[PDB]
RNA sequence: ACUGCAGGGGAGACUGGAAUUCCUGGUGUAGCGGUGGAAUGCGCAGAUAUCAGGAGGAACACCGGUGGCGAAGGCGGGUCUCUGGGCAGUAACUGACGCUGAGGAGCGAAAGCGUGGGGAGCGAACAGGAUUAGAUACCCUGGUAGUCCACGCCGUAAACGGUGGGUACUAGGUGUGGGUUUCCUUCCUUGGGAUCCGUGCCGUAGCUAACGCAUUAAGUACCCCGCCUGGGGAGUACGGCCGCAAGGCUAAAACUCAAAGGAAUUGACGGGGGCCCGCACAAGCGGCGGAGCAUGUGGAUUAAUUCGAUGCAACGCGAAGAA
């Protein structure tokens, strides 16, 4: 029942998964739709299809709220990272600027130990 | 093999139909080097296929194959611990080989007295999409299509 | 001593921003998390996500390097206060005052210990999940001591350049850090030449068992120091000294073996790498394994079941003819 023109879009996309929400310009969530909301469960959840497919459930679920604009927060050392930014194009989103906001520690917190696999 | 592809061998036509698809389907048909035999059986079949259509049976063969053809195999591997499918675009002579191995596959099971007459019934139900020669060309394409996330694994 | 110069060398106080975590509140709603694959776990009592505010501790992205400093251990966010050492130039001053150093004394990573603060993240122990024949492990989710600060103790590292300190000498090539100084010199090039001090790579003589070292020597010589005398037993016992403890330092013998080692060579092997083949797999068609019979074999039986073949490479094999 919103209707807010102008819109920006998350997209947290780690090593396991990718969260794709979709925000006004103040941070107010509209939609978030996920790789596990579209289903999948385990090790899928990290494919470039599974991206493109939580992209597409945000998207056409935020323009039941009107957001006809969204602009673009990327972050995360995923996979599916530019598959997320082509498949908001693809579902009737303007996406205008790319932004990588990935959070880069100053050599503060410590590590967790290196894992011998 | 290792050293670069084989050559494939050519077909002569039929000579009652005048058609590379029929000669490709009695080799499927054939058993223990009995091509008099087999040729009984597919030249019997079409012929029992226009006393129920009435159209001249390699245009209604011609529609029972494009029923039948996949495009889209299931092709496996091992990555690590676990192993799944991978999906893969058939080319298009593995796809008429595929399809034809499956009418004459199927119909070799089906619930009528003579082969003659589980040819024709499978032929006429696939160029209609209702047999279960067409069953395996969408739980083939479902089972594609269930594993689009694995496409990445092209070898 | 004077004059210049480089630097994370040290100690004390105040202080800066990114991020991790928790707390308060807004928006939002059904998953998040994790893995080779999963589960335990968190969440549906409103998590993850996302924006705003706040609390707190530790570490200091880029600069940052093959580089600088320190006797070694080590040392980098910023500024201020106190403070150690080195290099070059001048040749002003003293006039062998030099080198090494048995015992001794100080300093000495991390873990650990004592009393008192602090506790974000990480994380011995521990608990659960997984894997497994078992898994007191690797992997996952939690998590105490500890990591940090003040003050003491401990005194050990593959504390390494596995190479003690001083000095003199013995071809060069090429990078780089810190100075000083003549020439086309202000045509800027901060280029080239010379010279002193570091720090690398490559290399002749020379040395070495070889690998390798080579003006930063493992070369040619002199001076002082510690140490070694086959491998185990053993850096253990006993005695002593030190420590709050853990334990450290000094340090044997009986007994036992005929070796233990170093560098390199040829192979083979690797759940090492590179390229290449084969019905090796894949893609296909037909079988064997279940049935009945023929045949050979193991075992058992028998007076005898004659002998030989035993993973591929024995088993319709020697037998292409046992009444
Ligand atoms: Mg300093
Ligand atoms: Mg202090
Ligand atoms: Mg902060
Ligand atoms: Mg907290
Ligand atoms: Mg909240
Ligand atoms: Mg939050
Ligand atoms: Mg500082
Ligand atoms: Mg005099
Ligand atoms: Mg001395
Ligand atoms: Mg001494
Ligand atoms: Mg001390
Ligand atoms: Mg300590
Ligand atoms: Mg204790
Ligand atoms: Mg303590
Ligand atoms: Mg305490
Ligand atoms: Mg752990
Ligand atoms: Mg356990
Ligand atoms: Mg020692
Ligand atoms: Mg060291
Ligand atoms: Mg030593
Ligand atoms: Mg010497
Ligand atoms: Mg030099
Ligand atoms: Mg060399
Ligand atoms: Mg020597
Ligand atoms: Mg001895
Ligand atoms: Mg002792
Ligand atoms: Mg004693
Ligand atoms: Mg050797
Ligand atoms: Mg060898
Ligand atoms: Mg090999
Ligand atoms: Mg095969
Ligand atoms: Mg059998
Ligand atoms: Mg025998
Ligand atoms: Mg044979």
């Amino acid at each position: 029942k919103k209707n807010v023109p102008h819109g920006a879009a998350h997209i947290k996309s780690t090593f396991n998964n990718t969260i794709v929400t979709i925000t006004d310009p103040q941070g107010n969530v509209i939609a978030w739709a996920s790789s596990g909301h579209v289903g999948f469960k385990g090790s899928r959840k990290s494919t470039p299809f599974a991206a493109q497919l939580a992209a597409e459930n945000a998207a056409r679920k935020a323009q039941d709220h009107g957001v006809r604009k969204v602009d673009v927060f990327v972050k995360g050392p995923g996979s599916g990272r530019e598959t997320a930014i082509r498949s908001l194009q693809a579902a009737g989103l303007e996406v205008g600027a790319i932004s990588d906001v990935t959070p880069q520690p100053h050599n503060g917190v410590r590590p967790p130990k290196r894992r011998r696999v | 093999p290792r050293k670069g592809p084989a050559p494939k061998r050519p077909l002569v036509n039929d000579p009652v139909y005048g058609s590379q698809l029929v000669t490709q389907l009695v080799n499927k048909v054939l058993l223990k080097g009995k091509k008099s035999l087999a040729e009984r059986i597919v030249y019997g079949a079409l012929e029992q296929a226009r006393d129920k259509t009435g159209t001249d049976p390699v245009i209604t063969l011609k529609r029972a194959l494009d029923n039948v053809k996949p495009a889209l195999e299931v092709r496996s591997r091992r990555v690590g611990g676990a192993t799944y499918q991978v999906p893969v675009e058939v080319r298009p002579d593995r796809s008429t080989t595929l399809a034809l191995r499956w009418l004459v596959g199927y119909s070799r099971q089906r619930r009528e007295k003579t082969m003659i007459e589980r040819l024709a019934n499978e032929i006429l139900d696939a160029s209609n999409g209702l047999g279960a020669s067409v069953k395996r060309r969408e739980d083939t394409h479902k089972m594609a299509e269930a594993n689009r996330a694995f496409a990445h694994y092209r070898w």
